[PDB]
């Protein structure tokens, strides 16, 4: 697309359509005011008792 | 005129099922004993409260 009578400045662009999910780190901004959940995954390697 | 919102809270760790300390209250105790008795040339053992 082409826009007439405008400078290179005063314009903003972004990519807006995604088809995958991602973990919600505190280093990335939120999608919207109330987040929508899509799934979950587990943490491996539990603890146990042993002798030394 | 941009803003930022932050929040946090506190929870309990999963490792509390293995590493923990317990606080108790005590009362009066009981007693028990074990003995050896020599009776007509033989050794016998008894156990009682
Ligand atoms: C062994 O681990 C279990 C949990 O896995 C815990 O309940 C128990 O107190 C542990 N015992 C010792 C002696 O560490
Ligand atoms: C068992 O009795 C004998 C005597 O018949 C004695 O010499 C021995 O010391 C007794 N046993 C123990 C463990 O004291």
């Amino acid at each position: 697309k082409v826009i007439n009578n405008c400078k290179i400045d005063q314009c903003h662009a972004a990519v807006t359509n995604h088809k995958n999910w991602q973990y919600n780190s505190p280093l990335v901004p939120r999608n919207a005011e109330l987040g929508d959940r899509k799934g979950k995954i587990h943490i491996p390697f539990p603890l146990a008792n042993v002798t030394c | 005129e941009n803003t930022q919102l932050s929040e946090a809270h506190v929870e309990k760790s999963e490792s509390c099922k293995t590493e923990f300390a317990s606080a108790y209250r005590a009362h009066t105790a009981s007693a028990s004993a074990k003995l050896r008795v020599l009776y007509q040339g033989n050794n016998i053992t008894v156990a009682a409260y």
